[PDB]
RNA sequence: GCCUAAGACAGCGGGGAGGUUGGCUUAGAAGCAGCCAUCCUUUAAAGAGUGCGUAACAGCUCACCCGUCGAGGC
């Protein structure tokens, strides 16, 4: 272990038993004053921190593991890539609709699947679509699970 | 394509060339009534460095003119009434304003600023009236940041 | 002896932000001629900036954070 891990792990356990619903966001190739704008607007609504999935996985099995539920347990199972505990009271539908709100338009990525439909999008022509001003994705928090009283909710199912 | 342009003009005192005309000239938009539009709108900054984004259509040659506030080290330096701040910063001083100046810095600049509240947003303010020599309130500005973390001035804010 | 499966080290990818083009000087000096200071904020973290670059910007880098990989690096 290193000093700080021990440390920020506690600060993650504590996060988790902090408040009811318990979300897993990313994070991942976000621009940072796009951050800052997310973080302004969710501010009095969920609590947000960062940090190693490796280190979140921890606390998550612990905070389960001593509030005697696997159904924490299990969040662990979906994180993936930048990798960030949220959590708060408002209900994960609630919560994908706030988060869904606070996504800002964004130039699509060189290789990048382009999800409105399949494609890969080359890299010159990102880099062309780039140079236009052209923003077509949709970029912001992004769910990769939330808790809430016994059960997981996966995106699967939260749309519609 | 839409093109956004940013920059810092004079404010009331706009013109076509150059730092608008090299800008907005080739979008094919009347220079004109963009350095009108600039010059209305910058009536109260007069002859202060002003920022000002134009967000033209290149197709339908339409646009709209969002300005801005001036940089805070024009502000600080417009409270004092100064031509030119520290040569040296930290070994000379500029002028000194009060708190309650720098409260009006602080406030007229939260929405740019990305702190949230009053207080880290004087803060903000107070480190650059550091980075020029101007003194809040006979003190260093860090020696006072770092007071109002102790609450020494918990009677201004809120 | 100190970093390392709570992921090192090495490569690569994403973040690298705001006040702000800090003050000064300067025709221009925007992290990056030069002098001075070198704070505050949002933070996972991001220097008033390591090296390119520009006339000044831009763009690229680098620190630093996340992410990949999985075994030693010193
Ligand atoms: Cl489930
Ligand atoms: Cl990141
Ligand atoms: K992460
Ligand atoms: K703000
Ligand atoms: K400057
Ligand atoms: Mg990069
Ligand atoms: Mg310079
Ligand atoms: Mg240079
Ligand atoms: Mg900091
Ligand atoms: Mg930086």
């Amino acid at each position: 272990m290193a000093p700080w891990k021990i440390e920020e792990v506690k600060t993650l356990k504590g996060l988790i038993k902090s408040k009811p619903v318990v979300a897993i966001v990313d994070m991942m190739d976000v621009p940072a004053p796009q951050l800052q704008e997310i973080r302004d607007k969710i501010r009095d609504k969920v609590k947000l921190r960062m940090s190693r999935n490796t280190l979140i996985i921890r606390a998550l099995k612990e905070a389960a593991e001593e509030l005697n539920n696997p159904k924490l347990a299990e969040l662990a199972n979906y994180v993936e890539r930048g990798a960030a505990i949220l959590v708060t009271d408002m209900n994960p539908f609630k919560l994908y609709k706030l988060l869904e709100e606070n996504k800002s338009p964004a130039p699509v990525r060189g290789g990048q699947i382009a999800p409105c439909k399949g494609e890969v999008v080359s890299p010159k022509l990102a880099a062309v679509l780039d140079r236009l001003g052209i923003k077509p994705i949709k970029v912001g928090l992004n769910i990769l699970a939330v808790y809430e009283d016994g059960i997981i909710y996966t995106p699967d199912v939260l749309k519609v | 394509a839409k093109e956004v342009v940013e920059v810092l003009v004079t404010g009331g005192r706009a013109t076509a060339g150059p730092p608008l005309g090299p800008a907005i000239g080739p979008l094919g938009v009347n220079v004109m009534q963009v350095v009108k539009e600039i010059n209305e709108k910058t009536k109260d900054y007069e002859g202060m460095q002003v920022p000002v984004k134009v967000i033209v259509d290149t197709e339908t040659r339409k646009f709209e003119i969002e300005v801005g506030i001036p940089p805070t080290t024009a502000l600080i330096k417009k409270e004092l009434g100064i031509e030119t701040a520290a040569h040296e910063p930290r070994h000379e001083v500029v002028g000194n304003l009060t708190l309650e100046q720098v409260i009006k810095i602080a406030k007229m600049k939260k929405d740019a600023m990305l702190s949230y509240t009053l207080k880290n947003a004087v803060k903000e303010v107070l480190g650059t009236c550091g980075s020029m020599g101007v003194t809040v309130e006979g003190k260093d500005p860090k020696e006072v940041q770092k007071e109002i973390d102790a609450g020494v001035y918990d009677e201004y804010f809120k």
